[PDB]
RNA sequence: AAGGGCACCACCAGGAGUGGAGCCUGCGGCGCGCGCUACACUGACGGAGCCAGCGGAAACUCCGUCGUGACGAGGAAUUCCUAGUAAGCGCAAGUGCGUUGAUUACGUCCCUGCCCUU
């Protein structure tokens, strides 16, 4: 089961980009991720970043995606895209840390070193890469933005319409609120998935489920 | 009854004697099939093939070179063989033969006559 | 696709535009009757092929 | 005969037609109006190693044989700068590989790839009002040619990187796939996407 | 406010990078700049071919052998740039020289600046 990366420009696959992700280190003399639990005090004092500190959402989404069959089947890769404009590629075989405390440690280290390397292997597990995301994407790739205010779709149907050699890239806002335009400049359209507002993770399961159904994944 | 010219490129030069004879073509004391950047080779056949290889029946072309890179010599001696040949026809054969060779070369390239 | 080729008549001498893009009056080359104002991206002088798909578009300062 | 031999395959092919390395220029037509006058296949040449100067005036570069234009674009990423002799070799080989894989004039094959590669409507970065929106411009025939050559060489070069192939090969691959159109070619895929994008900005 | 202009410390279209590693070296302080060496097959090794200029050079070419077996090609930022030039290459001299040799620009006032005149 060949591991999918940006280097491969041909394979048909599903890509999720967790746009607008809240990852930021915090000094204190030790480092941690800026996050609404520890730093709601500080954030308010400064009078900003009100919910600009939700790295947990990213964490949730990641577990949700990598834990998914479509990932296990090797038909999915993920990318991150930080509020501050940092882009990350996520090796699909990475067993991301289960808890947020351990997640934080590792994201703090990834951000400072720009990559996370397997202790025995020379392929990275996470890698900071250069914008724009559209260089690293497959050549024939449909690009959409998930949005509550966009026309609702059935993902299974939305997917069966894709050319047999055409990938699908979905941008999810990994955040608590905000305009869904974090990607207007790249996408072909925006779609809704439910008549109910969803959380990023749920949008993500919903979409994986759908691809899993349509691409025959159990 | 000789005439001579010379051709130039970047930092090389080539001198070409023309005098009438049995019809051979020489570079540094070597026949011309052995000039060895090997892919630019036909590039020096070009003053032969743009004219027709009957003109080279009665004449003889001694050529020797100095200096420059290993492209410079080839450009040099194609220029020098062209100017030498038109020189020979100009001085010992009719003016109009000189005109046909001149316009015939000039339509193909311009480097052959002006360095 | 009903692709239609055109020929430039007049690149404009005084304009107003964003840099890079220039407006061109085109003669239509199937008939001589139609003339359009269009927008080109690359550097363009007179008398050449233009590939057209959308056939009117009547564009303006961009 | 003259005092210093000069071979048969030389004497012949040469003075008769003025073939390529040894391919005929006559009978290759620019299967696309517009783009003629810009794809230069009408003044024939033995090697793609012209020592001319196409930089002084704005469009002189069109009078440059498209073959040699292709071969110049080959010579890049810093390590390959100035290495035309290499390029000329690569080009020669490619042509052969192309002809083995379809008879044809591989130079016709080259022309076509350049012919059916250029975009029709490229997108400019209009103002937008902050969250910028691209606007559907048409593109010039010189750019069409320019960009094509660009695409196919960046294709071959970067196309077949860590693998078991030679640029000559991967250039034949990229030129053959594009000289027909069958979504197997990184330049065709790219053109069709630049264009799909344009119909979106209309 | 108006009309002209000029400019990659502007824009329109690219190249080469710098900002990543260790080390060398200068500067600060008690982080910053110039560099050197690096992470193969468009290669390496062996023959062989064999060409400069300033004061039988290397890259390179051909024929063979080998056969994919800290740093894994550099974050946010950001510099300079229009032909024998850029880059590559080596050479003499205490900065010069030649060899190989390009892609892109030669456009505009949309933007940021400045200049002119009103």
């Amino acid at each position: 089961p060949p591991v999918l990366t940006s280097k491969d420009k041909i394979t048909k696959r599903m890509i999720v980009v967790l746009a607008m992700a809240s990852l930021e280190t915090h000094k204190i003399d030790k480092y941690v991720l800026l996050n609404c639990d520890d730093h709601q005090g500080l954030l308010k004092k400064m009078g900003r970043d009100i919910s600009e500190a939700r790295p947990d959402i990213t964490h949730q989404c990641l577990l949700t995606l990598l834990d998914s069959p479509i990932n296990k089947a090797g038909k999915l890769q993920v990318y991150i895209q930080t509020s501050r404009g940092i882009l990350i590629e996520v090796n699909p075989t990475v067993r991301i840390p289960r808890t947020f405390k351990r997640f934080s440690g590792l994201m703090v280290q990834l951000l400072h070193k720009l990559s996370i390397r397997s202790v025995n292997s020379e392929e990275k597990l996470l890698k900071v890469i250069k914008n724009p995301i559209t260089d690293h994407l497959p050549t024939k790739c449909r690009k959409v933005t998930l949005s509550f205010d966009a026309p609702v779709i059935r993902v299974q149907d939305y997917i069966e319409k894709l050319d047999d050699d055409e990938s699908i890239c979905v941008f999810v806002g990994a955040m608590a609120r905000g305009k869904d335009n974090f990607a207007d400049e790249y996408v072909d359209e925006k779609v809704g998935l439910s008549n109910y507002p969803l959380s990023a993770s749920v949008a993500c399961s919903k979409f994986c489920h759908g691809a899993e159904d349509a691409w025959n994944i159990l | 009854p000789s005439v001579q010219t010379f051709g130039k490129k970047k930092s090389a030069t080539a001198v070409a004697h023309v005098k009438a004879g049995k019809g051979l073509i020489k570079v540094n004391g070597s026949p011309i099939t052995l000039v060895e950047p090997e892919i630019l080779r036909f590039k020096v056949y070009e003053p032969l093939l743009l004219v027709g290889l009957d003109k080279f029946s009665n004449i003889d072309i001694r050529v020797r070179v100095t200096g420059g890179g290993h492209v410079s010599q080839v450009y040099a001696i194609r220029q020098a063989i062209a100017k030498g040949l038109v020189a020979y026809h100009q001085k010992y054969v009719d003016e109009q033969s000189k005109n046909e060779l001149k316009k015939a070369f000039t339509s193909y390239d311009r480097t052959l006559l002006i360095a | 696709t009903p692709v239609t080729l055109a020929k430039v008549i007049k690149v404009l001498a005084r304009t107003g535009s964003r840099g890079g893009v220039t407006q061109v009056r085109v003669e239509f080359l199937e008939d001589t009757s139609r003339t359009i104002v269009r927008n080109v991206k690359g550097p363009v002088r007179e008398n050449d092929i233009l590939v057209l798909m959308e056939s009117e578009r009547e564009a303006r300062r961009l | 005969v003259l005092a210093t031999p000069i071979p048969e395959e030389v004497q012949q092919a040469q003075t008769e037609i003025k073939l390529f390395n040894k391919w005929s220029f006559e009978e290759v037509e620019v299967k696309d109006a517009s783009l003629v006058d810009y794809v230069q296949v009408r003044q024939p040449i033995f090697v793609a190693h012209t020592a001319g100067r196409y930089a002084n005036k704005r469009f002189r570069k069109a009078q440059c044989p498209i073959i040699e234009r292709l071969t110049n674009s080959l010579m890049m990423n810093g390590r390959n700068n100035g290495k035309k002799l290499k390029a000329v070799r690569i080009i020669k080989h490619t042509l052969d590989i192309i002809n083995v894989l379809t008879d044809q004039n591989p130079i016709q094959v080259v022309v076509d790839a350049i012919t059916n590669t250029g975009p029709r409507e490229d997108t400019t970065r209009v103002g937008g009002g902050g969250a910028a929106r691209r606007q559907a411009v048409d593109v010039s025939p010189l750019r069409r040619v320019n960009q094509a050559i660009a695409l196919l060489t960046i294709g071959a070069r970067e196309a077949a990187f860590r693998n078991i192939k030679t640029i000559a090969e991967t250039l034949a691959e990229e030129l053959i796939n594009a000289a027909k159109g069958s979504s197997t070619s990184y330049a065709i895929k790219k053109k069709d996407e630049l264009e799909r994008v344009a119909k979106s900005n209309r």
